[PDB]
């Protein structure tokens, strides 16, 4: 049989390949059980009558396929869509020798399309990889707002939500612009340095001169960008040691033709043994319909392949991408790039010689430059933290103790020292007791330096979605850390689940449970009188805090809950003397906050003991660097003794 | 015990002639992470050959096939994928000297143990021109005594039905290089297993762990 | 803020009657109250007809589908469920003639909003042959001129996507006369419903009780 293919070029040279190479699978296979042929266009300055001209070519013969390829014109993005709309109407399978272009993968959109070379977007994949390779977690991710930009950030930020890591920061500037020293200012102040770059050639540019006017391009930063912006002007000035990354052979054009040419003939060999030989459209006008089995050739094309390509092995992704394409890694050694691995993107493999970074150093640079001036948020509480005013000397005065050694103290800023009425006003005061204890003992054991401060609300923090709105912000010291006020908290917080999805903690260095403290029937939760709304006892808690959150995390307790809805202390000790005044019944609150007070001033008892147990530990951001050796400090402490003579100091000098 | 979920049950002309692309569809489309088929050695030879081309038989999926499938147990062919598993009975691998001295071991107890009951040897009945005999009590006593018997570990209880009860089967598996080998035996209604996992392989035969998989270790 | 606990999501391959296989079994062991479904109007035909088969169309299930799907409006087709709903913007019932007077209305709203300004009334480019107009001329303001303008009290908001913001639309379904009917309007964000209770017209599921204090 006769079996047509077509095919779109532009060299006049390479055309003689195209008819070489479809002669040359004819000889493969050339039986007249199916017998070859080949057509072909070239490229035109005008749009409209390049898609006029492949309606011609397409009336011309019965065809098949159509191959497209890259002229020498600058436009790189459109060339393709004028073939590929029109025979998109009728549903004719095309293939692309070269287009890198990620708007061709939206099946919705070009119905019917391939592709033998990966587009921009897969080189996530290579940078996950090296990633994965080096050891670099905080990543700085910078990006345009031209579609390619946005879908090689979904597929990045696909792979790192899939190990469940996130970015550190991801900041986008609008395309086609210039003095843009705003955005990498932003990106300067944070700990993360090593950042990634995806723009045009003039973008790129253009973002090397600010960069290298910000001083940010020299030792301890290693940035690794892609193929598209080591290229032309780009090229030109730029801070030695990018790595970068380049095709196997592509932009060959002609290395791509015989591997397009075996593919088609592999597949129209197992198609035309099917019932359905529908036959393809022919002719451009008055047909205004579509191929009976283009679907079914497209299907069967895709999972079709190839022995021994000049490229290798040839198969297809779900869209027709290239589907395991060779991937070079580069460098910039002093104004001239060079090869230094060889990556299949599933793995690199080193097979070339040492490779040097900005700073000329040739050890490997780690990312998170870790800083030494650290804020740090605590609340007040007082067996652990007490609040006081400072003398006017400067000083608050000094306290010794029985001991023989005095109290430590720090300065601790922030609060209006009036919460209900105050216009705008911050103090100066002082802080000690436990927990300023050990924040002095872990500063002293891992070389750093403090400013404390306090929080600006007065409550511990509990996730809440405010009215007309889908976001949940955190509210209170919890928020502090997150939206950047803080970067460590030293403050008795309790370790729950939901504070645990985005915060992370250290081990816990002490345990306890909740309680209920009682003026001198009363007892623990399952008497009517509690589960069930009455006047003669009335029970309380402070609001928003985690026991609001435990109380609201069970369905059968609802009404006790509701209960609690009524009427709540956004409060502190102040809710002790609400008790003490008879106006509240009972209390229910945290072991150690009610053991020091009940056995320390004096007519206040304990009911029963612990029912729900859980322990103290510091909170710091996200897979922040510093975990690791907070832990191994807490734990040598809980070794030594240490927080065995700093408990009774400060707890066991009762009774 | 267990529910066992069954998935699907498919009958296919496998014969020498019939339509290869009817079943090539009816095989393309099907997903359960295990197989088990029932065939004749042609049968079997064509099933894997048309399953390889329709990629089940990678390092995935999982057959299972019972003896009558096979073929020699000493000539395994092309196209059977490494892992197939069957059980075979106790004395798949001795020789047919050997088998023949069992047989001759079986008759020669069994007349023995008449003997202790009634003392002789039943005369033969092999008129076969002639074709006589109604039911004969005598020989239907020899049979009822032949049907039970023990050989130093190996016991040969044979049913009503012609085949023996309670053997001791041992399970096969066709090891990572096409040659057949022991797995698991069954002795007394209890199984036992070479590997506390199923080893599994691939096409350039390098053996792969399932990434939801793990070991924990422990102690008392 | 609901739970919204769903069940199992599915994804068949139906087209011509070759394939037709797989989708049965995936589609026979799946059970639930409520559909929601996702396929063009020349696959609803084959979705609905297995579906039948396999108990599903009942009154105990109910359907919802969005507008991709009943692309006839006019003349729904046999074998469709009685009784599913779909959302369809407004102006569903309108005449072409109407259609075609809204267009022109709103582009020469847009034209003499602008002339209302007293800038210009901006010219077309010049032809196909020339493959002209590199660059966007002051002539851009026209195409964001060409967005906000309403018409006879209705919004016409067109968003920088191309497809209009905020609009009026209705629910329609199939009553027992195998013609849609409008159910309910969506005007400023609250929802407005015909029937206070589903009708559910016409083995069985959904059966009503009853209690008092
Ligand atoms: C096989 O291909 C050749 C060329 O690829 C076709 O011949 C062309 O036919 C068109 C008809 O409009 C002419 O304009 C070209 O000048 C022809 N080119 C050559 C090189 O002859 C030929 O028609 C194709 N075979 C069939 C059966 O159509
Ligand atoms: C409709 O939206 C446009 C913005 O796209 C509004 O603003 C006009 O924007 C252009 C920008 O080229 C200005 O030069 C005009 O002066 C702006 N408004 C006018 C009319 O002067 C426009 O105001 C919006 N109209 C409505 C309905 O509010
Ligand atoms: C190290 C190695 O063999 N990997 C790739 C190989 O897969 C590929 O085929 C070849 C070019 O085709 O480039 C190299
Ligand atoms: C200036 C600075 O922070 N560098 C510190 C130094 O002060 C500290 O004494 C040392 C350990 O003793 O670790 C390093
Ligand atoms: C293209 O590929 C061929 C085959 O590998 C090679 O000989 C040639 O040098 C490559 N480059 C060009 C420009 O042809
Ligand atoms: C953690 O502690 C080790 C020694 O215990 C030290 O070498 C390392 O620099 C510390 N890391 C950080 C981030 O402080
Ligand atoms: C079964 O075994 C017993 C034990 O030796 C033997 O006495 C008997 O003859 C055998 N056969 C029958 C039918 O019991």
């Amino acid at each position: 049989k006769i079996v047509n293919i077509g095919a779109v070029l532009s060299t006049r040279k390479h055309e003689q390949m195209f008819r070489e190479a479809v002669n040359q699978a004819n000889k493969r296979h050339g039986s007249w059980k199916i017998q070859l042929n080949a057509t072909s266009v070239t490229h035109k300055p005008n749009a409209i009558q390049m898609a006029l001209s492949v309606c011609e070519d397409l009336i011309s013969s019965q065809v098949y396929a159509i191959l497209v390829s890259h002229p020498p014109t600058p436009n790189d993005h459109f060339t393709p869509t004028p073939v590929s709309y029109t025979a998109g109407f009728y549903r004719i399978p095309v293939l692309g020798l070269t287009t890198r272009m990620s708007i061709y993968s939206d099946k919705s959109i070009h119905l019917s399309f391939l592709r033998t070379v990966p587009p921009y977007s897969h080189q996530s994949s290579v940078w996950f990889e090296m990633m994965r390779v080096y050891s670099w977690n905080h990543i700085i991710l910078l990006v345009s707002d031209d579609h390619e930009g946005r879908a090689a950030q979904k597929r990045l930020e696909t792979l790192l939500e899939e190990r469940e890591s996130k970015a550190e920061k991801v900041l986008q500037f609008d395309p086609g612009t210039k003095n843009v020293t705003a955005l990498l200012m932003e990106a300067k102040e944070l700990e993360a340095r090593v950042i990634i770059l995806s723009a045009s050639e003039d973008d790129a540019a253009t973002v090397y001169r600010a960069a290298a006017m910000l001083n940010m391009t020299g030792s301890g930063y290693v940035w690794l960008v892609g193929e598209r912006e080591i290229s032309g002007n780009a090229l030109r000035y730029a801070p030695d040691g990018i790595l970068g990354l380049q095709l196997i052979n592509g932009k060959n054009e002609s290395a791509h033709i015989s591997d397009a040419v075996g593919v088609v003939a592999q597949a129209v060999h197992e198609l035309l043994e099917k019932e359905n030989i529908t036959d393809p459209p022919r002719g451009c006008v008055g047909n205004t319909n579509i191929w009976k089995t283009g679907p079914l050739f497209k299907r069967v094309l895709m999972s079709s392949k190839y022995a021994d390509g000049v490229t290798g092995r040839v198969e297809f992704n779900e869209d027709g991408d290239r589907k395991f394409a060779n991937y070079s890694i580069m460098n910039l050694q002093n104004r001239k790039l060079v090869q230094v691995g060889i990556y299949n993107g599933t793995h690199v493999i080193p097979n070339d010689r040492k490779i040097i970074w900005p700073g000329g150093e040739t050890e490997k640079p780690r990312g998170y430059q870790m800083s030494t001036r650290l804020k740090i948020v605590t609340i007040h509480q007082e067996p652990f933290v007490y609040v006081k005013p400072t003398l006017s000397d400067g000083t608050c005065k000094e306290e010794f103790t029985v001991n023989g050694d005095p109290v430590k103290k720090v300065i601790c800023t922030g609060p209006n020292d009036t919460s209900p009425g105050s216009p705008r006003h911050t103090v100066p005061q002082c802080c000690y007791g436990f927990c300023i204890d050990l924040l002095i003992k872990l500063a002293r054991t891992m070389n750093f330096t403090y400013e404390v401060h306090l929080v600006a609300d007065g409550k511990f923090g509990t996730q809440e979605r405010v009215n007309n709105s889908n976001k949940k912000e955190w509210n209170g010291m919890m928020g502090e850390l997150l939206s950047g006020q803080a970067d460590m908290i030293v403050a008795p917080l309790t370790i729950n689940n939901e504070r645990a999805q985005y915060i992370e903690f250290s081990k816990p260095f002490k345990y306890q449970g909740l309680t209920i403290l009682v003026k001198k029937r009363i007892t623990g939760i399952n008497d009517p009188r509690l589960r069930n709304p009455s006047d003669k006892f009335i029970y309380a808690t402070v609001k928003q805090s985690s026991v609001d959150i435990y109380f609201r995390r069970q369905v059968e307790l609802s009404t006790m809950y509701r209960h609690m809805e009524k009427h709540n202390y956004e409060s502190a000790a102040e809710a002790i003397q609400a008790v003490r005044d008879n106006k509240l019944h009972a209390f229910i609150w945290d072991s150690a906050v009610l053991e020091f007070e009940a056995s320390q001033k004096c007519d206040l008892v304990t009911t029963g003991e612990l029912f729900f147990r859980s322990g103290f530990g510091i909170g710091m951001r996200k897979d922040s660097p510093w975990k690791q050796n907070v832990s191994l400090s807490i734990l040598k402490s809980h070794e030594n003794g240490f927080m065995e003579d700093l408990d009774k100091t400060w707890v066991r000098y009762q009774e | 015990h267990v529910s066992w979920r069954l998935l699907d049950v498919v009958t296919l002309e496998l014969g020498p002639g019939g339509p290869r692309a009817r079943t090539q569809r009816l095989l393309r489309q099907l997903d359960a992470p295990v197989f088990v088929a029932y065939c004749s050695r042609e049968e079997a030879e064509v099933l894997f050959a048309e399953a390889a081309q329709a990629g089940l038989v990678g390092p995935g999926h999982v057959w299972l096939v019972p003896n009558l499938a096979l073929g020699s147990t000493d000539a395994p062919p092309a196209t059977f994928p490494v892992g197939l598993i069957s059980v075979v009975t106790e004395s798949w691998r001795l020789s047919l000297r050997q088998k023949v001295r069992d047989g001759v071991a079986i008759l020669a107890l069994g007349a023995h143990s008449y003997w202790r009951q009634h003392g002789t040897l039943p005369a033969p009945a092999g008129d076969c021109r002639v074709h006589p005999g109604p039911v004969s009590p005598a020989r239907e006593a020899f049979y009822r005594h032949l049907l039970n018997v023990t050989w130093e570990g190996r016991d040969f209880s044979f049913s009503p039905g012609g085949y023996l009860v309670q053997p001791t089967m041992v399970v096969i598996a066709l090891n990572r290089h096409r040659l057949w080998e022991m797995v698991g035996r069954w002795e007394h209604g209890v199984l036992y297993m070479k590997y506390p996992v199923w080893p599994r392989y691939s096409a350039s035969l390098q053996p792969v762990v399932d990434s939801r998989h793990l070991t924990v270790a422990t102690l008392e």
